[PDB]
């Protein structure tokens, strides 16, 4: 969210969305701190953060 | 060995990082940089897949922090700061105004032409109002002048309100607003290429300049009589001090582990 | 370690701008310094643009603020001070008046030659007047002489009104007007050179002398029996020299920090 | 480290609050901000939930405690006081009142148009009652304007009864109702953000402002020839001091002992 | 102790005494200073107990960067 | 630091104003001075103003009481 001035409440702007792994040992690092999901990884689970 | 110099590599970045902020913990208008690291991670056709030792630590990128700094009171009417969003726009030379940078740190004064000037004598850029009229009329970033004389009367005091106009009261009472100083925002201010002197410049990655007052849209108010220190904190900067130089240590320990194995070797 | 170095002598240079304030208050017509910094960060082609720490910290200029200092009483007539802005001229030598520089101490007194003049035996320098007609006849300024006898009259008292002029009672009741001190300006104070004893000469940065009368224009007026301190404050410049001395030290626990890199690497 | 690192930045950030707090024991309407913490925890799946240290302390929120201040005597008719529950409402443009921001000093005064504005040339909005009608006609607030000449009359005295409304009598003896102060309340006042010079704005955790008269419904009163001070006591904050240096004492000696104990392995 | 007229205080209005909102002009009447006496000492108290706090404040602060300075 | 040196010097220029007020207790036609501070509050688009102290105390503008003075 952010605030836009003379305005009041905030504008929401956009939705974040974290994707969880059952096991995310299996995951492939490509370096830059990022990972790609393998086959041991398993299938991406989405989802609002904070909740499921 | 190479494992052990890329983590040798980014701690020395990181100490360096930390002692530019240190060193500059008393100019103005300065924004403390933070030194970001990433993973390395290659892996070929013909390379084992499950074993995948990483290639070290690569430095990502030295950010620049541009959060709000504080301000110390000078009682100087020519020393301006602005709190909030904005950058004041500075040219080097005063025919051109489009040749001009973005500054923080307001310490200015007049010359002998008695032009708004920065410290390293570059000129500051403001809006044309007309004395009579009210708004910008033309939006063109032109320098701020102070005439001694105007009429006619002298000028004898220069004083800056919330929205940037500078008005000078003159020897026959007449109070002419001389124009009000433009205020620059971009889009990503760590984008900014950093110059000399606590000024950046426009780049591709910072998006374009938004010319516009302040106390205006999305810019901050512009005060008269402030100066911005660093954004630094002392107590955080000494305590990176002391890890990264814990880190340091480790890393060049690996370093003569590794060597020690190849001298191992060398006595069969 | 340049880096670490660099912090060490911006914290330094504060030091002594701070350390010379003190020692100078109690001088006459003294105007305080502050150490302004700006920051290195210099490229090249084939410098990353982003993984390079900054250089350190860079000195800008010792400013020279201008703003009015205190005023002491002692009533004494030839002691004078200028209430507003303005500076007197005063010229080393009595034959030429041309060579002269800027000053803010009043502390005059007449030589055997009844010429008002500094502490230094340098002439203070006036606009000659007609004892009969009014403004300034000739704006060339002289060396400011008080006659023993006019008329004959012996001088009994001197006094200054706002206007400047110095006005000589003599034993014959005739009042008659010896001249007024001469007010010199400058555009840009803060560009003006320092010389010995709190005086200043003009500079092309400081634009051209502006000859002029006390309370008239943009000029101040002068006040008699009065004399500047020093513009000071003595609170501020005890937290100044405070805050200069941790950003001493932390400069000198980074540069610590990185000679404890170079000796672990030097023991593999 | 990183948990010896959390409790420094908290109890720094308690310093900040308490110096803060200290800095405006003289500021008018001034309300005191405490600092509150809480833990920090996190366990993965793969984790022991039994065997684990915590992660820390994290600044909850630095709350804005808004209990009464005590109240200065000036004897000044223009200074005015809300005994209660209430804010003065502000507009920076007198051409819109919608863009108004709370606050608690009340230090008024007549601009040269005769309208009640503060300290930082802003509108006071206040209710339009006819000089012969009662309550409030129009909700809507809008700046107070003191007439100088009414009839005619010309302005002598003006007063505020325990309602708000601003009275002023005239040569004629004519005593006409201008109207009344405009008080704005909020249901969470806690999550108003905080603006520049001890005005408050409202925010979506705060509500919406309810307008409203003094000493109506839960409205406190305002009194006139009053101010308020800061809501601060000298003793709290100065124990506050010492118990934030100790507790950050405290949190250095645990880093401390961490870095000594990873040297301590280097040296096998 | 003179005033001249600015732009935030108006414009002169000239006007003669007792008339209109004008006050009155007493001759063998000088006017003193509107100080109360003991007012001004009391905030003479009040600003010296201020000025110790936030010296105070000023101390444990630089008291706090010598302890990490000393690790 | 500099939110204590603000306080240090609001309360300084209290002191001043005060010295003013008392030195000229016989000049005539003189009127008392007070002086007015405000708060400090700078936050940027970066910074996460839900737990950021303020910025310490500034000044608003030194008054100029005009309340009638006693006759003499």
């Amino acid at each position: 969210s952010v605030r836009v001035r003379g305005q009041q409440d905030n504008q929401v702007v956009g939705q974040l969305t974290i994707t969880d792994f059952v096991n995310p040992g299996g995951l492939e690092p490509i370096g830059q701190n990022l990972y790609l999901p393998t086959g041991a990884s398993g299938d991406p689970q989405e989802g609002v953060p904070g909740l499921d | 060995s190479y494992v052990s110099l890329s983590g040798l590599s980014a701690a020395q970045l990181d100490l360096n990082t930390t002692s530019n902020n240190i060193a500059n913990a008393n100019t103005y208008g300065f924004k403390e940089s933070r030194a970001e690291f990433a993973d390395v991670y290659s892996n070929s056709l013909f390379t084992n897949a499950k074993t995948t030792p990483g290639g070290g630590a690569q430095a990502s990128q030295v950010a620049q922090q541009f959060h709000e700094g504080s301000s110390i009171y000078t009682n100087n009417p020519m020393d301006l700061r602005v709190s909030g969003t904005g950058f004041f726009a500075v040219a080097k030379e005063r025919l051109t105004p489009q040749q001009n940078e973005l500054t923080r740190n307001g310490a200015f004064h007049l010359n002998k032409e008695n032009y708004m000037v920065t410290a390293n004598d570059e000129f500051l850029l403001g809006y044309q109002v007309d004395p009579s009229s009210g708004e910008v009329s033309s939006y063109e970033p032109q320098p701020i002048n102070i005439p001694a004389e105007f009429g006619t009367g002298f000028l004898t005091k220069v004083d800056f309100d919330e929205n940037g106009s500078v008005m000078g009261t003159y020897s026959n009472g007449e109070n002419v607003t001389l124009g009000r100083v433009a205020l620059v925002r971009v889009p990503n201010e760590q984008g900014l290429d950093k110059k000399g002197g606590t000024q950046w410049d426009s780049t591709q990655f910072s998006g374009d300049k938004i010319w516009g007052e302040s106390n205006k849209g999305s810019f901050g108010t512009i005060n008269n009589g402030m100066l911005e220190q660093s954004n630094i904190d002392m107590t955080q900067e000494l305590v990176d001090l002391i890890s990264a130089q814990r880190n340091f240590q480790a890393n060049s320990r690996s370093l003569e582990v590794h060597n020690q194995l190849q001298q191992n070797i060398l006595q069969i």
